[PDB]
């Protein structure tokens, strides 16, 4: 389980030094990416490495998308 | 675009380029190009020198640790990003490189240039470059696997149409990068909200005949004039004028105040 | 700029799609309570001076201190108050945009986007614009649907300073 | 963008002064006509494919130079360009006519439209043409009386009419 | 502009270097040649009216809907314009052929042409196919026989049909 | 960037040749220089809010239209533009301080400033009326004598008021 | 871009008609010249570092100031800069030489070179000097006849030569 | 244009007030340093031929590649070019220093200059080394404590030096 | 580029017209010189390093304070020598390219246009020049119309530069 050294920013903030591992599921075709110009590819289990500073964001993300976030674990 | 207007706008790669997508059980040469197709399109087309590469973050890509996302990210927060884009280049023109590097557009509004501005002078570079990428924009058209590419030269939807004329004022061509301390091209087009003439590839030439002097070049001079003579019908001006009557030409445009926004080759 | 009708282009438009019957309610919901805003600001524009100056000395009547210590960002002097009075009456005229307007999008543009940064560099109390906004809401003699848009407002910018 | 609302006050504010009493009442007056503003956006919106089609379909047989090989509407792709050019102008014209400001057809769809077909070779005048077809067409779905209650909605057609011109004017 | 002798020349200047002996022979060679070049300018200047209305002729023959009304060559300007586009275009190839280099052609003719004919709707590849036509047209009577000295002209030939496709490139 | 030193490098490697001793003393001199230099640095720090108000509040004082509504430091989110405007010029020039060179001040802060104002209506003269007033504030504040070991700080201050003009002139 | 089938194929679709049988027959002769086309190419790739590096040198020699101090081809990535766009060059005229169309040429690698050498400051001259080593050595390798069967190459040379100067006067 | 007695005055009228007894006060001490300015004009005037040649030879001399054949100063006719380029540089710098003001320099002569070596392929970099030469060379010359009242010329010194920085600045 | 063929085709083009025989008779004209232009640009080349280290030397001779006063526009030191020499190399590669090229076009494009600025901003003598040009007149050894044209080239730079 390798990343944080790249995922991390390189500002040194001790709480952004966090990275967290975010399970989600059934990333669907919903109304919110209709205009996606790529192609869901796996609906599955993905794995998605998540600093802490841009986990507003991700989850934001993940929900509009329709997947589910089932699990999220300490990197 | 199409063909016909392709090669006159010198766009023909631009159109023919296919979306390069790092799928799941990828081998080494396709992470080799998609690694490449990275390098070529976030730091603008430039030679990278191999001391340049981001050794770490490539090797987490390769073993998919990371998303291709993720390795552009940190592309854009490298050190190599900063000095060849930020470290010496005013803020406007800062975003508007990261706009064609990140989400392969042009800036639209002058709105897009006071956010990224008051964004930097509160959170810094890096929550500034982490708009892009986190942005609506970039999850609909790469997602977490595609390289981002240049995308102002297409019809996009909640796009502007100034988008694809700004276009040409930051992507000039194939064989050009981003290199050499400049100021944007889209500053006074940004601020007041206007369009300049397209003049890419072969559209910037015109038609010479016997009107062009010695050497058969004619120079296209676009002006911003006032009344200081004669009557002024336009604020905007262009001048079509041959090489022995450049200086000539320069020089009145000079003494009338007159302001000069470009010399191109006609 | 955030109004009814602006915000269902700006979503059509983000979906590059004509404009649906959904975007037909919004435009009907700005109909009905359109003249209400539209009253509101009258009613608010003919008693701007009153309330502008009874805001002014309802801030001063909370906050004491702000009348004789001696500053730059105090009302100890006529100075201090013309400032506090033009603040309060730019707080209230941009309110009766908002009512024109049908949206928050007045005060998002032109007084609350920055407005953190003006109080701390120039050490003003949100707190005094607080009172100020809630006198001029104990007062404005509203009623009805003018009275809730316009407390929405005051309500918006109140809770944009704390 | 801006609708009619707050052009007004992005200009009372610009003044800095409270939007007068003869202001409101133009407003008033704004609100007074809105429904057949929705009106004239929904019918619109309702034939945009027939309208865009036939407009389509009279340009090309009045210019058919542009659906000859080696015009600029010859091809597929070129063709399906141009049905939607001829669409999205139509989109942001009844944009305008929803919020009763043209900012949105100017700043988003107007401005940089002359440079990018000139840069494209796109013909203008042929731009324009197909503009007028779609604005003719328009106003009589906007005007038919059938199924609908009877009123004046002659300044709205105004204000429709003027945004078609503007994008004709805007393309050529 | 450049001929055949000073194109070589400021390759030379640019690498500040004297000419090789292999381009001095060349320009021998080119210099052997002169008669021929001479001949075939002649040629088509003496046939250049039969030339470009042949050639305009069969161009409006297989192509009537630039000849229809409302057709681009429609109107006796536009007809004008356009077969005095030919005889400019053919003009341009005789001054090329007679300099031995296509640098006339290239800055005085072809540069900014196709941006004016996008400009003005003149469709390109029509005007490449009238050129075409004077593209066989020329070449037939570059090689004629009769009446002249018996030779191999197949250089000069070629030279003259990269001129006329360099037009047709251009335009079109 | 450059800083004090890598000025003198970048010309040298250009001319291809080693610093002189001259060159080599006069950089020894920089150093001696070095301690008052970060004082200078820490003092318009620690005071930088209160610099940038100030001159903010003497500006609008002295430019009422400024403020006026319409113009252009009005409205919340304009004001606080102009505020960081001047934050800016200040953290740069201080930066140009720490570094010995205005590399960092001409390109990330004054390199396209003026045509930037000129383009959004930010009146110039204006903002080199503000910077003028940082310039004496900070002036007398790296100045200032007590609590401070004595000595001459007349350079230094003479290229810190250099670096205030540079940007004064820059933005008119 | 285009190879030399979809070239003709281009021209023929805007003139909205069918290869003729003088276009069918020139590209079949295309077609029979294939095999010598891809020698020519292969022989190229084969030895493209051989020509770059021998080219650079020999430039280099020609021109000295290019690598010395303060010149263009000073420093390792300036060199290194320099050795790429010689070895880009190199590849694109291959490609040329591979689909038979000059389109790859002007599509990609000249597409704004010029340009981008203007505002780098890199010498356009000594590039097309440049190309000019990297042209009379892989012609020689082209028509070397040892280790081939025998044949006459001269259209593939002609070709290629003629790829080669339209990159050398991209950047001329 | 402005002077420097205009370009305050310039800025009082857009705000419509007089000038402050500071502005005055400054004004009485640029009319105190007027012997001084006047001395630093007549002594790059009569020395503007020595500057000019010394500064190019310097040029050429650290840039060789400009006067090899191929680089932009090659050829009696490009070289004139350069030399009067200098010669126009020095001169309008001259004008900013009689006026107090830099609006003669960007007006007349900085308007579109970058632009224009762009399009010529003018190398611009070169140009901004051979202004930072002239600077060199004038400021010494205006420094020059022979044969002159002497007094602390530093303002007006540092003055030039700006107008040569923003010569400099505006051609690269 | 002053040449025959290039300037007839300018006048025929500002006329507008076809070339006739005028033209196809400075065709003629052209071609009957054109084999002694590159046999006099042959020999010219072949014999450059001799004639321009001649020429440079007969220079030397004529005026001795160029090789002896110090100076950046004298030769008295070797950089000043290689710049006499490139100088008078630059004279006679134009020169060769006059004879091929028909006309003064090269000269004038080349080297004639502005040289009286040269001349002046960098003190250089345009008599040293001049005797550089008879030393390669007297010492090219052509005959005929090689010698006549080559001639006309050397004679057309003395009478710029005198
Ligand atoms: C010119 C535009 C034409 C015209 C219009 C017109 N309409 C009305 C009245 C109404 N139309 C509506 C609209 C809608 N109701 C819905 O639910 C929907 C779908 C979302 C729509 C589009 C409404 C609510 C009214 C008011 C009630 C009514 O049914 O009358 C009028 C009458 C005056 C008014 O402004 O209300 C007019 C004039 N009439 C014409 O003659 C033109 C052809
Ligand atoms: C291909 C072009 C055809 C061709 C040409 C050809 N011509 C000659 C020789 C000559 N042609 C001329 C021309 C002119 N003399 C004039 O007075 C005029 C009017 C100004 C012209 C145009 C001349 C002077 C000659 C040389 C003398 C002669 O008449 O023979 C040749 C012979 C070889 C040579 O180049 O000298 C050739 C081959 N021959 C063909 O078969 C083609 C159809
Ligand atoms: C000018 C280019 C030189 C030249 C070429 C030449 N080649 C052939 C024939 C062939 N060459 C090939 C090529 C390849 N076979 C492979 O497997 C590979 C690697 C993928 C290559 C590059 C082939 C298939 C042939 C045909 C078989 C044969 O050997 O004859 C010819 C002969 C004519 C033809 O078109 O086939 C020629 C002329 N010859 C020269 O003298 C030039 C130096
Ligand atoms: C820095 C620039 C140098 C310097 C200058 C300096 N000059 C003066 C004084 C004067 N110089 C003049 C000039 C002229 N008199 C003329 O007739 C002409 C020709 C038109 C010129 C150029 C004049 C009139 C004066 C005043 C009288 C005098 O001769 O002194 C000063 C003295 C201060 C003052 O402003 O009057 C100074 C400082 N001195 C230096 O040390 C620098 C090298
Ligand atoms: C070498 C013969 C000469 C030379 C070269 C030189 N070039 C550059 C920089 C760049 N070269 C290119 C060209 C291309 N990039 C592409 O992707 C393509 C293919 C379509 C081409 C043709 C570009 C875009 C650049 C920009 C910078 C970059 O790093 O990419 C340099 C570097 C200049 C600098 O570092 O400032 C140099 C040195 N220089 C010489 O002196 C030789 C004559
Ligand atoms: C009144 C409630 C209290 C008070 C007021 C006071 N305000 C200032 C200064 C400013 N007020 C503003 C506010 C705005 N400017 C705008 O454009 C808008 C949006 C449209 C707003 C809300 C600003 C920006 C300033 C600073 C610049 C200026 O002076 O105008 C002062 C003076 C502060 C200073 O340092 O000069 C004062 C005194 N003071 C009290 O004691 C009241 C309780
Ligand atoms: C049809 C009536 C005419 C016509 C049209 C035509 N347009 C294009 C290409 C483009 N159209 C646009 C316009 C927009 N894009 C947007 O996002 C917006 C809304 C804000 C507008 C108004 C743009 C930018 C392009 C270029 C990019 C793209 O094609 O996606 C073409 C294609 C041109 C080509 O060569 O491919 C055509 C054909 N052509 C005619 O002949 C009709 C008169
Ligand atoms: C004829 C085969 C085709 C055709 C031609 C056509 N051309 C124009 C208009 C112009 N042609 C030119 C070209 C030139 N002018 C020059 O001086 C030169 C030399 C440098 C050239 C090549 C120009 C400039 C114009 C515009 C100005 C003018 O009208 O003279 C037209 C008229 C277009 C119009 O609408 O007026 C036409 C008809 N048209 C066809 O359909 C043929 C395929
Ligand atoms: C305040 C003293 C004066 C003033 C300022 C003002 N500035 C702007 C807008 C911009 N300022 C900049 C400058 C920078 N931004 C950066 O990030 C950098 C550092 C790298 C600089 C130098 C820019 C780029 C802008 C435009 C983008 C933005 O809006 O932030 C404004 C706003 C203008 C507008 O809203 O149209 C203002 C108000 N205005 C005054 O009246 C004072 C004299
Ligand atoms: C010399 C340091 C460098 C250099 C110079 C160079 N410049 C040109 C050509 C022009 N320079 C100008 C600039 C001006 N003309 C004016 O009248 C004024 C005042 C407004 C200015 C500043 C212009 C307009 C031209 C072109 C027209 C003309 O020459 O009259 C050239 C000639 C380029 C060419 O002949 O193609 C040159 C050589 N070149 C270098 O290499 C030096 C770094
Ligand atoms: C030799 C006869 C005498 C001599 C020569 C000398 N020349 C220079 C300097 C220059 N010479 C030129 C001339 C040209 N440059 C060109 O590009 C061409 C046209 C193709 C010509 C004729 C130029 C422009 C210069 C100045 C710039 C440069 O150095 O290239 C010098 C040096 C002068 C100086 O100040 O550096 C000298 C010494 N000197 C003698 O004593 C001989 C008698």
């Amino acid at each position: 389980m390798l990343g944080q050294s790249s995922l991390v920013g390189y500002s040194n903030t001790q709480a952004a030094n966090r990275v967290f591992v975010y399970e989600v599921s059934g990333l669907r075709q919903t109304d919110a990416n209709e205009n996606s110009a790529h192609d869901i590819r796996r609906s599955g289990s993905v794995f998605i490495k998540v600093p802490y500073a841009r986990m507003n964001d991700e989850m934001r993300r993940i929900s509009r998308l329709g997947g589910t976030i089932v699990n999220i674990r300490p990197y | 675009t199409s063909l016909v207007s392709a090669q006159r706008l010198g766009i023909v790669a631009v159109d023919e380029a296919i979306p390069l997508e790092l799928r799941s059980r990828s081998t080494e040469e396709e992470v080799d190009a998609v690694i490449l197709a990275v390098y070529r399109q976030v730091l603008g087309n430039d030679h990278l020198m191999s001391q340049e590469r981001l050794t770490s973050a490539e090797s987490l890509l390769r073993g998919r640790e990371i998303s291709v996302r993720d390795f552009v990210r940190a592309v854009a927060l490298s050190e190599v990003y900063r000095q060849k884009f930020f470290h010496s280049n005013p803020q406007n023109r800062f975003i508007e490189l990261n706009y064609k590097h990140l989400l392969g557009r042009a800036p639209y509004d002058q709105s897009e240039i006071a956010f990224h501005t008051d964004l930097y002078h509160q959170g810094g570079y890096e929550a500034e470059i982490n708009s892009y990428i986190d942005s609506v924009e970039y999850t609909e058209n790469f997602g977490d696997w595609v390289v981002p590419y240049f995308r102002g030269f297409a019809t996009q939807r909640n796009q502007k149409t100034v988008g694809f004329s700004r276009s040409f004022q930051v992507y000039r061509g194939y064989a050009t990068s981003d290199r050499s301390g400049s100021r944007s091209r889209l500053t006074r087009e940004l601020a007041r909200n206007t369009a300049s003439p397209v003049y890419a590839g072969s559209t910037a030439e015109s038609l010479r005949g016997t009107s062009a002097g010695s050497r058969n070049q004619m120079y296209r001079l676009q002006v911003i004039q006032g009344a200081a003579g004669t009557r002024v019908r336009r604020g905007k001006a262009e001048y079509l004028v041959s090489y022995d009557n450049l200086s000539a030409k320069l020089q009145q445009i000079n003494r009338q105040g007159d302001t000069v926004t470009m010399i191109s080759l006609a | 700029m955030k109004t009814p009708l602006t915000e269902a282009v700006s979503t059509a438009d983000s979906q590059g799609r004509f404009l649906s019957s959904t975007e037909l309610q919004i435009a009907f919901g700005r109909l009905r309570q359109a003249n209400a805003g539209l009253q509101a600001a009258k009613a608010l524009t003919d008693n701007a001076q009153s309330l502008v100056n009874g805001a002014a000395q309802a801030v001063y009547n909370k906050f004491p201190y702000t009348t004789q210590t001696q500053g730059n960002n105090f009302a100890a002097d006529q100075r201090g108050k013309d400032k506090c009075a033009r603040d309060i009456g730019y707080y209230l005229r941009i309110v009766t945009y908002c009512l024109v307007a049908g949206g928050t999008g007045p005060l998002d543009e032109y007084l609350i986007a920055g407005i953190d940064e003006i109080n701390r560099t120039f050490d003003l109390s949100p707190s005094w614009y607080v009172e100020a906004l809630k006198y001029i809401k104990a007062n404005h003699g509203l009623s009805g649907d003018a009275r809730d848009e316009a407390n929405s407002y005051l309500d918006y910018a109140i809770n944009a300073l704390s | 963008m801006f609708d009619v609302f707050t052009r007004v006050v992005s200009q009372a504010d610009a003044r800095g002064e409270y939007l007068s009493g003869s202001q409101l009442d133009a407003l008033s007056a704004t609100v007074a006509e809105g429904n057949k503003r929705i009106d004239s956006v929904n019918r619109i919106t309702g034939n945009a494919s027939a309208i865009v089609s036939n407009a389509a379909r009279a340009l090309f047989a009045e210019q058919p130079q542009l659906i000859q090989p080696g015009g600029n509407a010859y091809t597929s792709r070129r063709m399906a360009a141009c049905l939607r050019d001829m669409e999205i102008i139509l989109r942001y014209v009844t944009y305008a006519t929803f919020t009763g400001d043209a900012s949105v057809l100017e700043d988003r769809c107007l401005n940089g439209l002359r440079e990018t077909y000139v840069a494209l070779g796109v013909p203008g005048a042929s731009v324009a043409a197909g503009v007028q077809k779609m604005k003719e067409a328009a106003l009589d779905i906007v005007n038919d009386p059938n199924g609908i209650t009877r009123g004046d909605c002659s300044a709205i057609v105004a204000e429709i009419a003027g945004y078609f011109d503007r994008a004709a004017a805007a393309v050529a």
